[PDB]
RNA sequence: ACCCAGAGCUAGCUGGUUCUCCCCGAAAUGCGUUGAGGCGCAGCAGUUGACUGGACAUCUAGGGGUAAAGCACUGUUUCGGUGCGGGCCGCGAGAGCGGUACCAAAUCGAGGCAAACUCUGAAUACUAGAUAUGACCUAGGGGUCAAGGUCGGCCAGUGAGACGAUGGGGGAUAAGCUUCAUCGUCGAGAGGGAAACAGCCCGGAUCACCAGCUAAGGCCCCUAAAUGACCGCUCAGUGAUAAAGGAGGUAGGGGUGCAGAGACAGCCAGGAGGUUUGCCUAGAAGCAGCCACCCUUGAAAGAGUGCGUAAUAGCUCACUGAUCGAGCGCUCUUGCGCCGAAGAUGAACGGGGCUAAGCGGUCUGCCGAAGCUGUGGGAUGUAAAAAAACAU
RNA sequence: GACCAGGCCCGGGCGACUGUUUACCAAAAACACAGGUCUCCGCAAAGUCGUAAGACCAUGUAUGGGGGCUGACGCCUGCCC
RNA sequence: ACGGUCCUAAGGUAGCGAAAUUCCUUGUCGGGUAAGUUCCGACCCGCACGAAAGGCGUAACGAUCUGGGCACUGUCUCGGAGAGAGGCUCGGUGAAAUAGACAUGUCUGUGAAGAUGCGGACUACCUGCACCUGGACAGAAAGACCCUAUGAAGCUU
RNA sequence: AGGUAGACAGUUUCUAUGGGGCGUAGGCCUCCCAAAAGGUAACGGAGGCGUGCAAAGGUUUCCUCGGGCCGGACGGAGAUUGGCCCUCGAGUGCAAAGGCAGAAGGGAGCUUGACUGCAAGACCCACCCGUCGAGCAGGGACGAAAGUCGGCCUUAGUGAUCCGACGGUGCCGAGUGGAAGGGCCGUCGCUCAACGGAUAAAAGUUACUCUAGGGAUAACAGGCUGAUCUUCCCCAAGAGUUCACAUCGACGGGAAGGUUUGGCACCUCGAUGUCGGCUCUUCGCCACCUGGGGCUGUAGUAUGUUCCAAGGGUUGGGCUGUUCGCCCAUUAAAGCGGUACGUGAGCUGGGUUCAGAACGUCGUGAGACAGUUCGGUCCAUAUCCGGUGUGGGCGUUAGAGC
RNA sequence: AUUCUGGUGUCCUAGGCGUAGAGGAACCACACCAAUCCAUCCCGAACUUGGUGGUUAAACUCUACUGCGGUGACGAUACUGUAGGGGAGGUCCUGCGGAAAAAUAGCUCGACGCCAGGAU
């Protein structure tokens, strides 16, 4: 009835090494950021962006990031600074932290 | 046999009461017209 | 026994037995045929089961087919035996199966003899079949 | 050995640790550990400073390879057709060769499968950016409140989790089994429904009222409320408990075969000569197994669906006349029932009991919680103090 | 004639035998035993106990003294350094 | 019995052998009994006897183990009767372990999965004394088994 | 000063674990499980690493593989040489995944950036650690130049701290000058593999044992589960002279039961006594006999099969601790189960869990072995419920005896 | 301002092949020779140098067809977010919201920018 287990020769692993897409598309980044920890070139490096010693794609200026479309079925990703960004205090934000900011004052 | 018995929480699961009759689901609270205005409940003046 | 040949992968999970079977729905040789309608595992011992109880039943003429090959592997532990240390030798392969699909095929007989024949054939399984003519 | 002393030895171990009210309120996870029932740091509490804006809601943009699907790749696979190459036999016995009851590469056509396959590719989720004024005052002014994070100081517990839903793994797609992932409840949560019943359903207990409305669930009596209504279904005590299979039980639907030039079921009728038929000559003779599955005489008959024989003989059923005189025969599909259904102190739907007081569908009343409403009282916080609210 | 006062036989295992032993669960097949063998020791002996002095051995000296194993008696006791 | 070949320091001689050794196993054969998993003798497939941790025999001896017979009987068939010492009753003296509180039924169901206490039924005046032990997971000893503690202590190389 | 006795002493002798032990594993890299961000467990499924290269690096220029078909001496399915056709299925030092076209793959020329001084900024996270890096400074490489180079197509090839060691260096140097000795920069010394490393240095046994704890954790019992067991049923190939269905029933399918052997670890470790026997029960039916039936390949007798039925009954011995089993003599028959494998505050103690002793075996040894043998202390005055008896009170409506 | 040929991109298979036709006035390519510059792991095949006497055959450029290749709906269906329900048999059903892959209709034989040179 009490019969012996067979052990294994099995479990062994290394624990998920958080490789992707750290910058998304259409995001914002810096001098300096890493964009993709990828094995291989899955994407590819294009304009605006350095391509390190592991296939590392981090962005060479400020803007958003664009993942482009290669030819003939591969990705690339260029950096885009952007023209001119508007602020409305007409907005529920803007509204809201000039609120919360005047009764901050108000108590204090 | 090889039914294994519903014991525990799942025999709750399983002979819980419960309606499911689309007409028993509806129903709700009864409708009625709502009331005048009624006058305070004791008024004072004196002393 | 219909064993497979030298497959990629020794032992494999079980997953499960979702959704109708729409592919295996069509009959191509036959113009009778045996049809599932519950969901099981179907050894190749049951599959060779069917297939002799039906043939024995074909008598003069008029050929049988099979549709469903089974490829997935079962492994039963080393008997009586505590819970862990890995898993077990896969005692037997099994038809994934489906509801809404073919498992015999059959042309060539009277419908009188074939009706009679799927009946054992029936008999022997595990599911509720049914009798399908179109072709 | 005992006695005294070091000595209140140490004990990550067990037990125990005493008055009251108010406010907030966890965790049972990750990581390391001579560590696994211990400890460290993170995670999640409290408390007190600093920095700002989010939270919930809707709408865009991003990269995904999962469910799905597919066979172009990687494997796997069945059948057919083309068929290199292989199996076996035949020659004027060392040059030479031809047959071939035959297994079959590789492509083509049809047809499947795959956690570790992808020419494809959802929903969620994740990341980012956008847009919207939550409750109380005469479309704003000025108001009152509730409403989330980041960083740091001081100072905790936790680090045995459990069940349920889903996605999976291990197991025997056994376990009130085990291990992860996402969420609910318990844990630390009273109350009502579930007979009793942590974990299911409803709902979050500041306190008082011999007021009211309702949620979940119910309205024959035990025991609050309809022995309410209208239309269907069961005949089983089903309504409490399980399958393969069995079936002129009963009710409804559609489709399908004949039928007062008369069907169905009963009822005396007919149901033939070569057929000892060729066949392995022991016999298969309408009926072991072979094929052929004749055509005549005809109101009709198959060289035969079954019984009966060593084989014949013989008995039937197919079909058709005749008697007879109105709806009947064979499938499909459901709805609700029956059998299948057998255990050990004694009945076990909660009990009585019920032909509805059960099931299905619809319509309206009512009951029903510590939920919500009302009426009063307390304490917090919004500042400091009182009144005044708003929230708690 | 009361009290008092052997039951006997046949076959086997283990140990020869009387003996000793777990006070308060074990009395035996366990220990001891006569007998056997090996090895040490020449006397200021080996051995033993002591820091030492010295004590036992022994007021004995190889037919004696210490230690290992076996266990009367009979027949035996092989191969391997 | 007879040979071939390998390894080893060498391959068990005499004797004994299913035994205080024997797993398979109640080995098989014969004896003993109406019937014998124990017993006696023989076989040898000695899992894993063996020559001074001696081998094999042996008259005697044993509160030794283990089989069989005769005699003997309440050991038993199968109980029965009687005598004492208790038990029982009366008077005198007078403990104990135990004890959350106890107004302390049966059935089935429920629940930390085995209920006098929770649900439904059933049964049941209140209270002594004699007898009986099924339950109170009865009492007794912070399990002596099992495992844990970077516990203790003996003993070994 | 060197050797040399567990004779004697102090200690050490890991953790995981679907109870422990026996095994297996312990660090790192790839894939799956993993649920289309990342992350993610199991004694889940699959493999690798503990390097190699002076060029397989750097740069400058040049090249397009692999597999078939057809022709061609030896030469064939395959070496070399030409043409054709899909074209990236090849290769990429080494496992896998992701990558790589005039390439990251293959060849050649020249060389050493496999360099010093750094570094805005990100990723990864408990900490320790790890990873990518635009750019500047110097001094070079290769090219005509623009430019590219601080090792390798990428992810494994690895260990902290203390300490010591070698090369560099007025930085200190205990009165002051030196020196001894430190510091500083560059570097070397771990299968510290139990790989976040307790020490420079450590194994066993206890049935002679003890303490602290645990139902967090096994053995007996219950529970869940029902794989195995027990009992039924569907199918029907076939056996039965003929005929599946008198009697059996292959290949297969579906159930119940909770008596076996398991799985789980939910109550109980501040104790619920383990087998068999005696005594005394009771209950279930899946019926051994006794009552009453259908079918029979039922002439009768005597059966076989199966339906109803659980009222009653279901011997005495030999052997074994045995339940079980075999055998002798019987008999209507010699049923099978539940009740903590009924019943130890009712009994027994033959078996099995203490200390002694022995045989075989394993162990260098102490000791060990569901191997064997001989010997080995079984408690209790009944509070309550419950039972068998037997009183007393009260009740029964005025009280009594029959 | 428009259209060609030669160079450069955006845009990458609605843009690629096949089939059929057409272009040498220019531009572009094949044929002549090679002391030398320079070269062949051999060979002026290629690289390079010097010349021109042929040609639109090959390549390249341009116009056509859908034969392939490619792209590809609507509708449904699978699947799934969320709120429920049925089964002990292991999955199914409903409301509310999102919505494939495949298949087919059909769509495609490029578009568009700048510069150099030629022509109207």
């Amino acid at each position: 009835h009490k019969k012996g287990a067979g052990s294994t020769k099995n479990g062994r692993d290394s624990k998920g090494q958080r490789l992707g897409v750290k910058i998304y598309g259409d995001q914002v980044a810096k001098p300096g950021a890493i964009i993709i920890r990828q094995r291989g070139t899955k994407f590819h490096p294009g304009k605006n962006v350095g391509i390190g010693k592991d296939h590392t794609i981090f962005a060479l200026i400020d803007g958003l990031v664009k993942f482009e479309k290669y030819g003939p079925d591969k990705k690339k990703v260029s950096v885009y600074p952007r023209e001119i960004q508007p602020e409305n205090p007409n907005s529920y934000r803007a509204r809201k932290r000039e609120n919360f900011r005047l009764q901050r004052e108000k108590k204090k | 046999s090889s039914r294994p018995q519903k014991k525990g929480t799942a025999h709750h699961m399983k002979t819980r009461p419960k309606k499911t009759a689309r007409w028993d689901i509806k129903r709700g609270p009864a409708v009625y017209p709502p009331l005048p205005p009624l006058p305070a409940e004791w008024t004072i003046v004196s002393s | 026994m219909l064993s497979p040949k030298r497959t990629r992968f020794r032992k494999q999970h079980r997953g499960r037995m979702k959704g109708i079977s729409y592919r295996g729905n069509r009959i191509c040789f036959g113009r009778y045929a045996l049809q599932a309608l519950e969901p099981a595992w179907i050894t190749s011992r049951q599959i060779e089961a069917g297939r002799r109880a039906m043939t024995r039943n074909a008598r003069r003429g008029g050929k049988i087919w099979v549709r469903i090959f089974p490829d997935k592997p079962v492994t039963v532990r080393p008997a009586e035996t505590r819970m862990g240390s890995g898993k077990g030798s896969p005692e037997y392969w099994v038809a994934v199966v489906k509801p809404g699909r073919i498992l015999y095929e059959i042309s060539g007989v009277a419908e009188n003899i074939a009706r009679r024949a799927v009946a054992i054939a029936a008999s022997k399984m595990p599911i509720r079949t049914q009798f399908i003519i179109s072709g």
